[PDB]
């Protein structure tokens, strides 16, 4: 088959309040992969923001991320959930979803096969 | 921690190679990977473990390490090349991405 | 960056070491001498040593297993494991339970590391490749069918597909065991911490890993361990349940027993795990091993293990760890398995005479008593024969079995299910095609060829007949003689007719506990 990834959930939100999105995996399973959502601001570069691995429990999250944003995810769905609270003007881009291997010693194998984009803006 | 992708900024002809490289605080146990994005669209794994190159690529594209340096080289510009390229640092609890370095035509 | 352990002064330790082994050789030499030389308490004697030394090994083994159970410690799941597996001709249902086994284990994913390599490259291995292809259908699995080994491009395509995918498959060359270990261990690099081993035809209990990670995780200096692999088919015939029970004593008394003093002579190669950094460190000198036997090279797990214990670092061995691994059920195909694993052991007796001053004396005391009790046993068994008496024959009969029923009851004490009753049959076994077999491995040491085929196309190998018919025939000569020399003696003496009828009651007593022996293995593998 061929693996695609779905972005949604995107949308104008008020500053200070929660927005929620999903990222829907085709052609592969979540359980397998890792799964890792990506920030690019306008005019700047990617940024990472938060990682899980299902079957394993194993979460990381970005310096700026921590204690505000969760990331979680569904097999039975085959599904990424991130719920961002608290939300602030600086937290506008264009959010990615990415899948990638395991990471064992120095060898990854990079983020393969990205996902689409979809914007989030944070103002009044 | 903290990653310098040195150039920022190249302007280059057609067949001209290019030499993008990047600067890490520690890569002790910590993969490097080079990706290449359009203005617009997803960014696209070129280079992955810092030597081997991805699936489908052109062989033009070439990885290597010297150090905590690590260098991406284009043989021969291509007209379809012109992106921005980004130079990412993958770990366990920490990823840190790069900046800059847009190949652009002259 | 694994530094070489070593003792803090040599030709202190090590002449101490080698003059204790000196030392016992000698006084177990001039007891033997003593006794020859100047019939009942001469046995006696024999068997109160092997008691004492039964009691030794138990007590230790016990003192061990108590403290293993009473000593726990919670295990932080961020030390890599990769299993690596070899499969040359392997019988389909084998494969898929031992690949089903590997999937199911209770272990992270992301901390799990799946390598099989396929001894051959022809279109009738593709089926090993296929099962595989089909179990790990939807993981991160990379499949690769190499022309050639690393002793024969592609070797850029095997690296990177086996330190940058989780499920890896591998055809290579055919050139052996040697081979396919080599290989996956030197694909393996610097990717994981632990690396562990398993044939292709052995299933894994789910905690195994989760055991033997926990138990190499307490100290540093642990450089390798195995776990208690069981036969999964043990009524297949009578040797399999004789192969069970040794395996039983073995990995429940000596492995228990010498990782007590940190000193396992050999690590189970369907069960076993290594450190990543020393196994790296000691590959290639472990690919290039010869004069061993000649000039023949040579390789396996007990040479692994050997090398983990050359470079300093203790070996040990947990009971929480479980395998299940198939044994052949044949004669012929038996015996072949043990003079392939004596060849082993003669060969690795002279490579690991040297590092005994780095882990304790207990492990030269093991070698050099194990080393010396065939000789001894055959040179006893010959003498009693020769003696030339059916009274002699008849005592050295009934003290064989004594002895051998009371290990059996003993290890009925300290297994605790009574079973175990039924190792007293292995002496049949032992005195009759074993030492002939040993021998046989000690005058072919410059031979090779594995000895068994693949569990496709069984084979014959009939070889081991011939050190059989010698034992037999060298046996059949010394009862005659004796018989003869008995019936031509002088009798109606009051001494000879008490010992007529003593040693009647002893053949009587001797043809009921046997008949009681097949009575009760019958009706346990009928019931
Ligand atoms: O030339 C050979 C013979 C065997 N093996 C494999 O090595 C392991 C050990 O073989 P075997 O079962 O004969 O050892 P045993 O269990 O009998 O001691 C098995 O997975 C075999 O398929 C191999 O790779 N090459
Ligand atoms: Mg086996």
């Amino acid at each position: 088959s061929e693996v695609q990834l779905v972005e949604s959930g995107g949308g104008l939100v008020q500053p200070g309040g929660s927005l929620r999105l999903s990222c829907a995996a085709s052609g592969f399973n979540v359980s397998s992969y890792y799964i890792h959502w990506v920030r690019q601001a306008p005019g700047k570069g990617l940024e990472w923001v938060a990682s899980i691995s299902s079957s394993s429990g194993s979460t990381s999250y970005a310096d700026s991320v921590k204690g505000r944003f969760t990331i979680s995810a569904d097999t039975s769905k085959n599904t990424a959930y991130l719920q961002m609270n608290s939300l602030r003007a600086e937290d506008t881009a264009v959010y990615y979803c990415a899948r990638s291997g395991y990471y064992w010693g120095p060898y990854f194998g990079g983020f393969d096969y990205w996902g689409q984009g979809t914007l989030v803006t944070v103002s009044s | 921690i903290q990653m310098t992708q040195s150039p920022s900024s190249l302007s280059a002809s057609v067949g001209d190679r290019v030499t993008i490289t990047c600067r890490a605080s520690q890569s002790v146990s910590s993969a490097v990977a080079w990706y290449q994005q359009k203005p617009g669209k997803a960014p696209k794994l070129l280079i992955y473990s810092a030597s081997s190159l991805y699936s489908g690529v052109p062989s033009r594209f070439s990885g290597s390490r010297s150090g905590t340096d690590f260098t991406l080289t284009i043989s021969s510009l291509q007209p379809e090349d012109f992106a921005t390229y980004y130079c990412q640092q993958s770990s366990s609890s920490l990823i840190t991405f790069g900046q800059g370095t847009k190949v652009e035509i002259k | 960056i694994p530094k070489d352990l070593e003792p803090k002064h040599p030709t202190l330790w090590r002449i101490i070491y080698y003059s204790f082994g000196v030392v016992l050789l000698a006084t177990i030499t001039a007891a033997y001498v003593a006794e020859f030389q100047v019939i009942l308490f001469s046995l006696g004697l024999y068997g109160l040593a092997m008691l004492l030394h039964l009691m030794m090994q138990s007590l230790f083994a016990f003192l061990e297993i108590r403290r293993v159970n009473k000593s726990e410690l919670p295990c932080s799941f961020k030390k890599t494991v990769a299993l690596t597996i070899a499969g040359y001709q392997e019988n389909p249902e084998y494969l898929i339970k031992c690949l089903e086994s590997c999937k199911y284990v209770k272990y992270p994913k992301d901390k799990l590391k799946i390598i099989l390599v396929i001894d051959g490259n022809t279109e009738d291995d593709a089926y090993m490749m296929e099962m595989f292809k089909d179990v790990f259908h939807g993981e991160d699995v990379g499949t690769y069918v190499w022309k050639g080994n690393y002793h024969t491009e592609g070797i850029n395509m095997v690296e990177e597909l086996v330190r940058n995918k989780r499920c890896v498959c591998i055809m290579q060359q055919w050139g052996g065991k040697r081979e396919v270990m080599y290989t996956a261990f030197q694909a393996i690099g610097t990717s994981v911490d632990y690396v562990q081993v398993c044939d292709s035809d052995t299933k894994l209990d789910e905690l195994a890993t989760v055991e033997m990670v926990k138990v190499l995780e307490s100290n540093d200096m642990y450089g390798a361990v195995g776990g208690d692999v069981r036969i999964l088919n043990p009524y297949d015939s009578f040797i399999s349940f004789m192969s069970s029970l040794r395996y039983w004593m073995a990995f429940n008394v000596e492995r228990a027993c010498q990782s007590y003093f940190d000193c396992v002579s050999c690590i189970s190669g369907p069960l076993g795990m290594y450190r990543n950094n020393i196994l790296q460190v000691f590959l290639e000198a472990w690919y290039r091993q010869k004069f061993l036997g000649t000039y023949c090279t040579l390789g396996d797990d007990r040479h692994l293990t050997n090398r983990v214990l050359s470079m300093g670092y203790r070996t040990k061995y947990t009971h929480k760890s479980r395998a299940f691994s198939e044994t052949p059920s044949l004669y012929l195909r038996w015996l072949n398995q043990q003079t392939r694993w004596t060849k082993s052991y003669f060969r690795e007796w002279l490579y690991n005479a040297q590092w005994w001053h780095k882990h304790h004396i207990w492990m030269t005391y093991e070698s050099v008593v194990s080393f010396i009790f065939p000789f001894f046993i055959t040179a006893t068994v010959i003498r009693l024969i020769y003696a030339g008496t059916i009274w002699n024959v008849v005592w050295l009969l009934l003290c064989i079995q004594i002895m051998s029923l009371f290990k059996s009851i003993y290890a009925c004490w300290l297994r605790g299910n009574f079973i175990m009753l039924l190792m007293s049959l292995y002496s049949m076994l032992y005195m009759t095609g074993l030492l002939p077999s040993k021998y046989f491995a000690l005058l072919t040491l410059n031979k090779t060829g594995w000895g068994t085929s693949g569990r496709k196309k069984i084979v014959g190998n009939y070889m081991p007949i011939l050190p059989l018919s010698i034992w037999a025939a060298v046996l059949c000569g010394g009862v005659g003689y004796s018989i003869y020399m008995d019936c031509q003696n002088d009798w109606s003496t009051p001494e000879k007719q008490k010992e007529m009828y003593h040693l009647l009651y002893g053949c009587v007593g001797y043809v009921m506990y046997w008949v009681i022996m097949a009575v009760m293995y019958w009706v346990w593998v009928k019931r």
